[PDB]
Order: C-alpha cells, then structure tokens, then sequence
C-alpha cells in the first residue's frame, strides 16, 4: 500500500513567510489523485488543494500546490494568523492513505497576559468540594508559570493546568489553572492568590480574594 | 447546502460493537459516494472504507474489512458504519465525508467520538464562574462555567444558545485522578454590560443524554 511521508511534523513561522509542507508518495501517484486538507483546531479537515495544483473554492491564492518526481509540495506564500491548522495530504488508488501531517504554528511579539480569579461558587460547596479558578487570557508565548499561594503557603501538586490553541485571530494563548481542595480545607484559610510570571510581565502579576467578601 | 451529519458515537465496552449513523442533506444522495475516515487522539486521519448508494457495494482498507462493515439507507438519506470487537485502539473521532470529482472528500461531518473503555458513563455537574467586576465599574469583565466530573468525552459548551461567541474561550479537558474529565469556558466582556445582559451557559454531554443551562451572575 502506497505511503505518504509528509514533512516536516511541524513547523514554526511569522506572519508574512513563506511556508512549505512536502509529501513523498512511496510509489507512483497520477496527479489528478493528490489533494491536500487543511484542519483547524477541533473542527473537521477542510479541502484546501485538488489534483496536485487546483484551488478549492473559496481558498486564498497564497496557498498553492506543486509536484517533483514524487515530491508533492503544499506552498503557502504568505503565511496568516487563520492558517494556524495542521495540513493533510491524501492520495487516492482505489484505498486511499493519508500523510501524518503537519502543524503549522505562527510566531508573534511578546503579549502579556490578563489574569482573573474565580472563587468557588455556594453551589459546588454545598456538593462538598471547592474549586479555585485563576484565568491567564490572551498572552504569547506559552511559557508561564502560574503559583498558587493560600496564605504565602505555595501549594503544590494539588493544581491542574490547561491551555488553549493558538487562537486564529491574534496567534494568543489561554491558560486555565484550576485548584482544588476540600470544602474543610477551604474554610480553614482566608486569603488565595495565584501569582504569574511571564516574559510580558517585568514582575510577576497577583491576583487574591479573601474568602468571606 | 449540502451538510453531513454523524451520530451514535458514545461510550463503548471494549468487544462491544458499535452503529455510527451519517446523514446527508441538500444534493441527490445516489449521486455520490459517502465513506468513513477516523482521528485517533492526536494522531492523524486515517481510511476506513466507501459505500456507493446507487449500486450499494463497499470498499475497504483491508485493516478493516473484517470488523467493520458499512450500509446506506437511501430511504433515509443515511450511511452507516457498523463496528465490533472494539478495541482502545479505536477510540476516536469518526467523520463521514462526501467523495467529489477525482476522489477528494469535499463535504465533511463534524465527526462523532467514539471512546472504547470499561468504565461508566457520567454526566457532569456545572458550576457558575461570577463575574470579576461590578456592573458599575470600568472596563472588561470574565466569567464563565466549569464543568466537572463527566466521561467520557466529549461536552459541548455553548453561550446563550450560541448568540455568544466572541471572546469566548472553551478549554481542553483534563483528566482528574479520579478518571473523571473537567473543564472551565470562560469568555470576557464589557463589564457595564453585566446589568443588561445575561450569560448562560449550555452544556450539552450527549454520552449520558445530560443537558444543563446555568446563569452566571455577580455574586454574593
């Protein structure tokens, strides 16, 4: 069965560059039976390119495809914010087989991020459990550290993290650090902080409620 | 027009056997060929087979032919993809997608996830994230939900039915140790606005047919 090598596995760029994505066909491919998809984070592959060379319809003409020997290449000649996808190709004789892929990251000016703070709500105390929110909105890049401090007492291994993707507009992350502790514990203290270090930030930035308004 | 539309994907014990269902909309359902293609959790798209509706036969990767086997139901405009014997190895998200012109897939479904594991079905319990700001201060507010405690995968979080996308910021889900999932949605906006208009938040967890909408409002 005829394999496609695509490469590379990722790739990293600015705005503005000239980005290229190749598949080697194991084997020979007829042109007309490449294609090329483009997936954009949690939603299904889109057709992006047909028959080794044809636009999709309603695909901007920065993107481009092109083929030597059993090198089939995927240009795109201006790289945008909303290309931030992973790239497929495929090829066709009678199965069908797809490339691993290739995800495509942009690169950006440093931006700080907005850090907010959710205390528990009534209701999932009641349940017996409580949740302590700290939000780190729209920030690049992806390194930051983000502690959380009950009382100065920095906690440890008792915190979840989870980051977005790059978001298609603006090239910024999203990070959400969730803490967890029991309904006793979370009455026993007063004050909860979380306190982030990123490049944006020339001194780490806290956020805190005391418990009790 | 066209559109395509998975569903039956769900919670699976492994050696059970599955029915994911695909309906088509807005062309002629015999005029093309509807075939099945599969995302395991990071990594790539992979091939399962083709049903053509007016004649009715099948193709299939051979890794496959065994196990899965695909029907159409040209009555109900629909195709569909019959499973046995799961395995971990097929958890996935499935796609249906229409084959156009020299066999590119130009119309795809949204896709359905497919979890094949020993464990229970949860739904999950939403929690209100309040507003960081008052009415009356300046500025730019965040709320959100959180959502806790479900399996499997996936959940749906809309704001108010969908009229509420900008700024919005739904965040992958990380498995507790518990083996349960969780994730918050938050979105951020002008705080003024938090006196004339409401947030809700709607979570929709189709594994265990759990559906739950919550207002998010200042607290205390």
């Amino acid at each position: 069965d005829i394999q496609m090598t695509q490469s590379p596995s990722s790739l990293s760029a600015s705005v503005g560059d000239r980005v290229t994505i190749t598949c080697r066909a194991s084997s020979s491919v007829s042109s007309s039976y490449l294609h090329w998809y483009q997936q954009k984070p949690g939603k299904a592959p889109k057709l992006l390119i047909y028959s080794t060379s044809n636009l999709a319809s309603g695909v901007p003409s920065r993107f481009s495809g092109s083929r030597s020997g059993t090198d089939f290449t995927l240009t795109i000649s201006s790289l945008q914010p909303e290309d931030f996808a992973t790239y497929y190709c495929q090829q066709y004789s009678g199965y069908r087989t797809f490339g691993q892929g290739t995800k495509v990251e942009i690169k950006r000016t440093v931006a700080a991020p907005s850090v907010f703070i959710f205390p528990p709500s009534d209701s999932q105390l009641k349940s017996g459990t409580a949740s302590v929110v700290c939000l780190l909105n729209n920030f690049y890049p992806r390194e930051a550290k983000v502690q959380w401090k009950v009382d100065n007492a920095l906690q440890s291994g008792n915190s979840q993290e989870s980051v977005t993707e790059q978001d298609s507009k603006d090239s910024t992350y999203s990070l959400s650090s969730t803490l967890t502790l029991s309904k006793a514990d979370y009455e026993k203290h007063k004050v909860y902080a979380c306190e982030v270090t990123h490049q944006g930030l020339s001194s780490p930035v806290t956020k805190s409620f005391n418990r009790g308004e | 027009e066209v559109q395509l539309v998975e569903s039956g994907g769900g919670l699976v014990q492994p050696g059970g056997s599955l029915r994911l269902s695909c309906a088509a909309s807005g062309y002629t359902f015999t005029e093309n060929t509807v075939h099945w293609v599969r995302q395991a959790p990071g990594k790539g798209l992979e091939w399962i087979g083709g049903i053509n509706p007016y004649y009715g036969g099948s193709i299939f990767s051979p890794k496959f032919k065994g196990r899965f086997t695909i029907s159409a139901d040209t009555s109900k405009n629909t195709a569909y993809l019959q499973m046995n014997s799961l395995r971990a190895e097929d958890t996935a998200v499935y796609y249906c997608a229409r084959r156009a012109g020299a066999y590119y897939f130009d119309y795809w479904g949204q896709g359905t996830l497919v979890t094949v594991s020993s464990a229970s079905t949860k739904g999950p319990s939403v929690f209100p994230l309040a507003p960081s700001s008052k009415s009356t201060s300046g500025g730019t507010a965040a709320l959100g939900c959180l959502v806790k405690d479900y399996f499997p995968e996936p959940v749906t979080v809309s704001w108010n039915s969908g009229a509420l996308t900008s700024g919005v910021h739904t965040f992958p889900a990380v498995l507790q140790s518990s083996g349960l999932y969780s994730l918050s949605s938050v979105v951020t906006v002008p705080s003024s606005s938090l006196g004339t208009q409401t947030y809700i938040c709607n979570v929709n967890h189709k594994p265990s047919n759990t559906k739950v909408d919550k207002k998010v409002e200042p607290k205390s």
